């Protein structure tokens, strides 16, 4: 939902290194959600996201 | 004399190979004879591909047949279309070879691909509609220069060493595809083209001018660059004003060279037959100008 | 130490979109109807349409202002993969063969085996001389040029 | 290049912009017209910004642990050095995820 | 084998569809199991036999 | 001489009223790319090997680092950088 | 037996030009004859706002400066194609069984989704070209603040 | 096992523990020769590093 | 089959009528797009300081050519000429024309009342000449090529001057050097290399392929090839190898035989037939 | 990357330190700490 | 997870960012490391040389 405006195409090298690069980064920033974190803003957020 | 063209099959039809018919409406398909009806045994590739007589042979007969398009086919009536010179008409390609805008276009037969299908569509029990490769002039006359090559090195040499030799000659990559020739065999054909090569060459050695010989050592004795270093790594295998000079013995000279040099030129180019301007953005079919 | 100083120039390529302010009636713009123009071939027929929309500026001095608003990746890898020369001036080579291989072999640069048309026409005007990478995990390689 | 101040700015609008095709794992020049130009504002400026670099892992591993805006001072050893990053860069990007 | 010529000639329902990507993307990173693409006016969906 | 009546997004700021647009609903699923999302670049240009006069040599660290005895502490002959990534890369 | 449980199709959004907030920035004049004209000129009577000054100090004598705006051109393009097939099923009509006339609403329908779409295409363009020129014209935000 | 001059940074960030990376979402997908020269072909470099 | 174009620069009366007094010219334009801006119609998109006169050839042989006849409002009309047909065409080259001939196009050599300029852009069209003037004008440069090498001794110079001056009917043309600060230009340079090469590899490898096609059925021909190259040897000569270099020189050779095929091959664009004091003009039938 | 020490001193210096400690890496002369990227060990699998 | 034990750092270019926090005697069993300490699931303090 984030890289979604700008790949018109099949991925360019570049395009599909960004996706993984989110990949990464996101997959690292929330892989146990509540643990780490519980402010009420934060957690809507994440849900509404 | 025909515009139109109504090949018929004896065969009953049934609904899949109708469906496969309309799909390939647009295509190019050879007919030996440039006539009014034809029935559908000798439409078609299959009739002349026996592998035995290699690639030469089947080169050497689809040049001299005739080309049509495919048109309004239905139930067992197929009516090919014989384009005219001049005309701007619609194409589609068939082999994996991409195209791309400004190409000129060549007919061959079919090389070999990577997923080693060869995909045995359209057999009517035994007969198969094996449709030739249309392909762009660069790798079209690679495969000509490549079978010329092979040719005159092959000769008076074991299979050993020949071995190496078409394992990396026959395998020819354009545009990040890779193919391979199906049948090098040396024919009479390819024995007389090179019969015509070795006369051109030894015209080219004899009449060119005195000072083309010597102009690149001159100029090896000017510049040092990477081409020059190449070209000079050729030579090297076997390795000041002219006392006269005459602007018309030059003339001279390079006109019977020109000619010498166009007449063993067309033993690899070949007769473009389509001129592309427009690609569809999934390479499937060009917009093309044909050539007679 | 080699004996002198080495200092680096890299471009750096951001992905952003941008928010630009226009003034009311700033430029006026001027079109005709659609005009239609045809082209008949065999299978299909193309029909070509046109509009010569023009526009006049409206606007003592700059009327609109655009703003870099916001980033979200990095399109180079902001590495330091130097530039390769050998790259960018193919034709030159050493005087002396032998140090011509030598040098171009201790840079790791791949020497052309053989002629063909692909290598004589990057000689002359040039072509995709360097190759797609293995992986490209760190998106677009930085031309990180020395002086 | 050099014309009025209006002249100038509205030609780096125009046409002071540079263009790297987006396909390739390089950067080779892209084909007049194939997409939009890349605005670059040190081709107005003249200037080359400065990005977080050092001589030693030591300070490196320092500006690592400095966990609030260590990367924008550029303190210096015996011989040994860091040129801190003049924009909020490295930090800003990353906030991304 | 699919039809696509009874899909494109027989009436069809009306539905806003829309997703976060790119039609064009998710076409050609295999979203969908089977697809078929032309790029302008195709005759063959005009016969029928 | 006629006007619609049609709905928007209007901010107030410095009394006056400017009207907001979205205009990613006209570039959906489409070719071309929204003009709005531009590309932009920046120059990034950093030393190594630079020399260090030992007349005017000075520390402001102490109390945080310090080094081996060795010459190569002494002069700086690599640099090193972060990538794309925050991870260290070495330049020599 | 197989199960077929439906059929789909895409219900785009429409977009015009004067409908959107964009059309503010512009003053949007319709002129037919425009393919006759290879110039655009505009004249402003900008008059100068000034202050009177002391005793003998330099000031302007002037008023109503005349400065002329010349028109930018930006002609957009788009085709659109039909078949032999559709224009024969369109046209020659037949007579026959209601298979032919399937035929013939469907190539009335293709057509009329053509033309739509080229229309929807030409307000797109209009406004691509519209904001083109706008990014064109428009200086950044920190120049625009300096002045 | 490891080499005694194996670079101690290499730990300090999540990386793949073979020494190389083979993060395949970047390489083209179905390239089998792409993706083992990116894996074992050592004439060419590494990926993150 | 029509292509309109516009000016992003601003016209005016007399730089209209300028542009119109080429009414029926020919215009050579990269691709076949429907709407194309001024910068592609022409050769001034190709030129530079470094190329030289071969390139522009060899992009003309592959640049789409074109028929312009009209000067409507901000765009220009043009038309593809198909094969068949017949059209009106001007004369732009130095050359007088006569009925039944075959033209080729070439690029101008010689030239001011051509310059249709709009900011440093120029409307350079291309010249317009029978077979035999290209062929003659094509050979004496590539000869003038050989020449400036050496280009030191008297005589050369004066062979030089004399291969500069082409006469043809009723005219006299001044072609000029293809050489500047006595450097040549670098796909001039390219070219002579390529066919010198030729000629050498061939010299070489002509005695090995002789015999293995000997051979074969041996006949006269080949007797005939190997007394030359005896003959050749013996005039030269007073002044086992492995298959990978041998397979190397045969494609070295066969490429650069590949690289010289443009000005080889002369092409013709158009045949005339019309007499006339007229000769600004004249109709022709289109070839392609 | 899991935190983990090649000596106790540091281990020491990473228990006496406060809420995030473990994510930093530094070293000795001869020694060096590890940091993990998820705050695992410090707040994940006890929080209470 | 992955980490190393008994790697050797670079004598030549040896450095200390933690002479202010911890101190240890002389000693090459403390220079070159033969061990490396870890936590449990518990915060238990584990040992493997």
């Amino acid at each position: 939902v984030e890289n979604a405006t700008l790949a018109r195409q099949a991925l360019n090298r570049i395009q599909r290194s960004n996706i993984l690069q989110s990949f990464k980064a996101k997959m690292l920033a929330t892989l146990f959600l509540l643990n780490r974190t519980r402010d009420r803003d934060y957690v809507l957020k994440f849900l509404t996201r | 004399m025909e515009a139109n063209i109504f090949c018929t099959f004896d065969h009953k039809l049934s609904i899949a190979d109708v469906g496969k018919l309309t799909k390939l409406v647009a295509a190019v398909v050879p007919i030996p004879q440039r006539l009014h009806l034809i029935k559908h045994y000798q439409l078609g590739l299959h009739q002349f591909v026996d592998h035995t007589r290699g690639y030469v042979r089947l080169r050497g007969l689809l040049r001299n047949m005739t080309l049509t398009l495919m048109r309004r086919v239905e139930g067992n009536q197929i009516l090919l279309h014989v384009p005219t010179h001049g005309l701007l008409y619609t194409v589609l390609n068939t082999g994996p070879v991409t195209w791309e805008k400004g190409d000129a276009l060549c007919v061959l037969p079919p090389l070999f691909h990577g997923p080693l299908a060869r995909e045995n569509l359209l057999t009517l029990g035994q007969w198969e509609l094996v449709l030739p490769w249309i392909v762009p002039m660069p790798l079209a006359l690679e495969i000509n220069q490549r079978l010329l090559i092979m040719g005159l090195f092959s000769l008076d040499r074991s299979y050993e060493e020949v071995k190496a030799a078409v394992q990396q000659l026959q395998t020819i990559t354009f545009r990040d595809a890779t193919f391979t020739i199906p049948d090098p065999v040396i024919d009479q054909h390819l024995l007389i083209d090179m019969k015509t090569a070795c006369l051109s060459m030894s015209m080219v050695a004899n009449l060119a001018s005195e000072l083309t010989m010597t102009y690149v050592r001159k100029l090896a004795l000017e510049d040092s660059s990477m081409l020059l270093v190449k070209c000079q790594e050729l030579l090297m295998r076997l390795d000041a004003r002219p006392q006269h000079v005459s602007p018309d013995d030059e003339i001279a000279r390079l006109s019977a060279l020109f000619v010498m040099l166009r007449q063993l030129d067309d033993l690899i180019r070949e007769q473009v037959v389509f001129t592309v301007c427009d690609v569809s953005p999934d390479n499937k079919s060009a917009t093309c100008i044909f050539k007679g | 130490h080699p004996g002198f100083a080495l200092t680096a120039v890299r471009t750096d390529t951001f992905e952003v979109d941008m928010l630009l302010y226009s003034g009311k009636s700033c430029t006026s713009v001027i079109i005709n109807n659609p005009i239609v123009t045809k082209e008949e071939r065999d299978i299909s027929t193309t029909y070509h349409v046109t509009q010569n929309i023009n526009t006049v500026d409206m606007g003592l001095g700059y009327t609109s202002n655009t703003c870099v608003a916001y980033v979200n990746r990095v399109r180079t890898d902001m590495g330091v993969r130097v530039q390769d020369l050998f790259r960018v001036f193919p034709m030159n080579v050493y005087r002396h063969d032998e140090v011509d291989r030598w040098i171009r072999h201790a840079a790791g640069v791949e020497r052309p085996q053989l002629l063909d048309t692909e290598t004589i026409s990057m000689l002359t005007f040039g072509s995709m001389s360097e190759r797609n990478a293995a992986a490209t995990v760190h998106g677009q390689k930085a031309a990180c040029e020395l002086i | 290049a050099n014309k009025t101040l209006f002249k100038t700015i509205d030609e780096y609008l125009l046409r002071a912009k540079d263009c790297i095709r987006g396909d390739t794992d390089t950067q080779y020049v892209c084909v007049e017209g194939t997409e939009q130009l890349i605005e670059n504002p040190c081709r107005l400026t003249q200037e080359a910004l400065p990005i977080l670099s050092t001589t030693t892992l030591a300070l490196m591993e320092t500006k690592l642990k400095g966990g609030a805006g260590a990367f924008a001072t550029s303190e210096t050893h015996f011989g040994n050095y860091v040129v801190g990053e003049i924009i909020p860069l490295q930090q800003s990007m990353l906030f991304n995820s | 084998m699919e039809n696509w010529s009874a899909l494109e000639l027989l009436p069809k329902v009306g539905i806003p569809t829309d997703f976060l990507t790119h039609v064009k993307t998710s076409a050609g990173e295999e979203m969908f199991e089977a697809l078929r693409i032309y790029y302008g006016d195709d005759p063959e969906r005009y016969n029928i036999h | 001489h006629s006007l619609t009546p049609l709905s928007m997004d209007v901010i107030r700021l410095g009394e006056k009223t400017v009207i907001m647009e979205n205009l990613r609903r006209v570039y959906k699923n489409t070719d071309t790319k929204d003009p709005l999302e531009r590309n932009v670049d920046l120059t990034f240009f950093f030393p190594v090997g630079l020399y260090l006069p030992e007349d005017r040599g000075y520390t402001t660290v102490e109390s945080k680092v310090k080094l081996n005895d060795t010459v190569r502490n002494a002069l700086p002959t690599t640099a090193y950088l972060l990538n794309r990534d925050r991870a260290v890369q070495k330049i020599d | 037996f197989e199960a077929i449980f439906g059929t789909f199709c895409n219900r785009l959004e429409w977009v015009y030009f004067l409908t959107s907030g964009l059309a503010a920035a512009a003053h949007a004049i319709k002129f037919h004859d425009l393919n006759k004209l290879t110039t655009g000129k505009m004249l402003f009577h900008v008059q100068v706002p000034r202050v009177a000054s002391g005793a003998g100090l330099p000031t302007s004598r002037q008023t109503t400066i005349m400065v002329t705006k010349y028109s930018e051109k930006s002609p957009i393009t788009i085709p659109f194609e039909l078949s032999a097939a559709c224009l024969t099923y369109l046209r020659e009509t037949f007579e026959g069984t209601i298979l032919d006339k399937i035929l013939n609403v469907e190539a009335m329908h293709t057509v009329l989704r053509a033309l739509k779409n080229t229309a929807d295409a030409m307000e797109r363009g209009l406004i691509h070209s519209f904001l083109q020129t706008l990014l064109r014209k428009a200086p950044p935000y920190f120049v625009v603040q300096t002045l | 096992l490891t080499p005694v001059t194996m670079d101690v940074n290499y730990f300090k960030i999540p990386n793949n523990p073979r020494g190389r990376a083979s993060c395949m979402l970047a390489v083209d997908p179905y390239d089998t020769e792409a993706a083992t020269k990116a894996i074992y072909d050592h004439r060419e470099a590494d990926a993150q590093t």
